[PDB]
Parts: C-alpha cells; structure tokens; sequence
C-alpha cells in the first residue's frame, strides 16, 4: 500500500479490478479493469430515504378501548414501533409509528417525531393497511414522512413501505426487522479481501 | 502533586503510517520515515484508525 | 454561535504582549448539508520576537466539514514554513530524482 | 458487439417503473465502454429487463 494508498506488489506494479461506484456502490460487472486504491477520506452522511420495516400482526387483536387516539395512553394503539433516520449532517432522529386495529382486515398508520422540539402531538392517521381475508397486505402500504429540523438541519422526507406484511394470529405482534439506506458519517478503520476477490473497507 | 491535585504534562503521539512494511531501519529497534513508507500523520491513543 | 455559523478568533501564545481576541479573526458560515462557504482565508499577523521581522501571511480554512463527526477532531493542519538546517544524508530514488535530507 | 446469456426461467422485475438507483427494478445491468471523437471514453451501460 504505497504513497497514494495504492494496491501494488512489491516492485511497483499497481493493482487492477472492476471499479466500484454508487452509494451503496456496486461492482460495475462490464467495467473496463482500472487501478484499485484505498481512499482513506470520510464518507459524507446520506439522509434515510428508503425505510421498510415488516411485522407480524395477530387476527384476534382486540380494539383499543379509549377511542380517542393519543401518544400517551399506552391503550390509545395496539402496536407501537420506531425507526432511525438520518438529516443532511448526519443527525439521528426517531420515528415512531402506531398502528391500531378498528375492525377486521383495516388498521390505521400514525407517524410521530420524538426529536423535534417543535413536533406536536397529532392524531391524524399516516395511513391505512388494507389485509386479506387469510391475512395479506391488500394496499396502503407505501407513505411519505418528512421529519423537522434538529439545530439548523433540513428535514429528509423518506418512503415507509410496510411491504410483506401479515396478520394471521401470531399470539401477539411484533415487529420482523427495522432498515433504511441511510448511515452517519464515519471514517476508515479497517480494509479487507473477501474470497471472492471483492476488497472490503469497513 | 503533594495538595491532593493533578496535572497533565503532555500527551502521547501514535504516528500511523499508511504504508507499513515499507520503513526503513537505521539501527537499533527503531525505524525512519522514508518515501515509499508514509506520512507522519500523526494522532492520539484511541480515536479511531489506532 | 448559531446554526451553521462559527466566529473564529485567534491567539499567538509566543508572544510576550499579546493580546486576548476581543472579536472573530473571521466568521465560518456552513452550507445546509454542511459544506463550508463564507470565511475561507484570512490575513493573519503575528508579533516580533528577539528583534526579527513579525510574519504576515495567510491562514485559510477551506475543506472543512462539520458534518457530525463524533466530537470535534482536527484533520489537518500544513504550512510551508521551516527553521533553518544544515544537510545530513543523500540519496537516489527510483527516478533518478537525487533528493537531500 | 455484445454477446450475453440470457436465462429464460428469471421472473420479473419487481418494480413495475423501471429504477436506475436499486437492481430489484431491473434483470441485469451490464456495461461496455465505447470511444468518442476526441478521446474520453465513455461508459455505456445496458440495462435489461424481462
């Protein structure tokens, strides 16, 4: 690893491969052969866009008994759960969701920020999941959130999918797995080669 | 100190190089910075890369 | 001192009568993602000492992302300035480039 | 020339628009590198969907 952070054998022959590019980058398949190089520069945080967040839902959910719907009262939804997202300057913010269940094969979707000082409290539904008679997500499963701004940050609006849904009697519910596309800024620590020739920073 | 205080008389230096395998002896077990080898690129004890 | 603004002073601790910064040497203004604009360089002027001439020259900032890196952590620092010496070693790299030490 | 393989028992893109940012949109993404007047290469990617 020479002068300019250049893979290279023992005499001065540098290294070459498929360059990789894009964000999450991607090894180009076609590419014409080019030097490979590790950069040990920073990464530059990308805002969340993308967030998915699955779960499993039960068929015997009972209705919330206090009907009007608040962020308080544990009784006020059925299910809460949370997700990160990340402004323009790598700040992390939560995103809670609530779903509750009026009546069969119908639930409803409320966003909320935690991070925000200025975020009141809303009841308005994000939106509304629409299941099949077996338990299937029908539509409704595709939302846009924009959070607020955190000490002079814009916000970074992000597309919820509830894809790949269910409920059909799971005793209670919970949430499959949580993710997004985006990551805080971070500097190199460690570099290494998998098996497959594909040279890995971390 | 001998009325219960501290003080701070300076701090370690770790100085990474991006090119190991690639210094130079120059005698006892101890090492130069040449081309071919690095920067100082100097730095504290745990932050991060050390 | 505000959301994407800075104030930075300065001081010489070599000089005997030196003065404490009363305002901002200059002012870093950052983009919104943050991404420095405003306040790049400044001319900065240091005091005599032992009856040699003061060094007025540049001082300049750019490159700098305060983007949420942890805590705060100086990059890099650089100058083109160095106390004289005297030659110890020679040498001939791989390009014929003969180099002093 | 591009002479490529093509399998006849993949599915279908999930993404009915066609993405240029995620391959879940898109079968299989190649790329070739043709040569203009001047000199700089340029890189044509070829996207295929089933």
């Amino acid at each position: 690893l020479d002068e300019n952070r250049n893979l290279v054998n023992m005499q001065g022959m540098q290294l070459t491969g498929y360059p990789a590019t894009g964000t999450p980058p991607t090894i180009q398949q076609g590419a014409n052969p080019a030097p490979i190089t590790i950069p040990n520069t920073l990464m530059a945080a990308k805002s969340t866009t993308t967030a998915s967040m699955q779960i499993n839902l039960n068929s015997t959910d009972p209705v919330p008994s206090k009907t009007p719907f608040s962020v308080s009262d544990a009784d006020s939804y059925n299910k809460k759960g949370t997700v990160t997202v990340y402004d323009s300057q790598g700040n992390a913010h939560d995103m809670n969701v609530y779903f509750v269940k009026t009546k069969d094969n119908e639930w409803a979707v409320y966003t909320h920020d935690s991070s925000d000082p200025a975020a009141t409290a809303p009841t308005t539904a994000s939106t509304t999941l629409k299941f099949n008679e077996n338990g299937i997500l029908e539509s409704g499963g595709t939302v846009n959130i924009t959070t607020g701004t955190i000490n002079g940050a814009t916000a970074a609006t992000f597309s919820l999918s509830f894809l790949n849904s269910m409920q059909q009697n799971t005793g209670a519910n919970n949430i499959v797995a949580t993710n997004q596309n985006g990551y805080k800024p971070g500097d190199l620590v460690s570099y290494q080669i998998n098996n497959d020739g594909t040279v890995v920073g971390n | 100190y001998s009325n219960e205080q501290e003080q701070v008389l300076g701090q370690i230096v770790l100085a990474n190089f991006a090119n190991n395998e690639g210094l130079a002896s120059q005698g006892d077990n101890v090492w130069a910075a040449t081309q071919a080898s690095g920067v100082a690129l100097l730095g504290t004890a745990g932050s991060g890369n050390f």
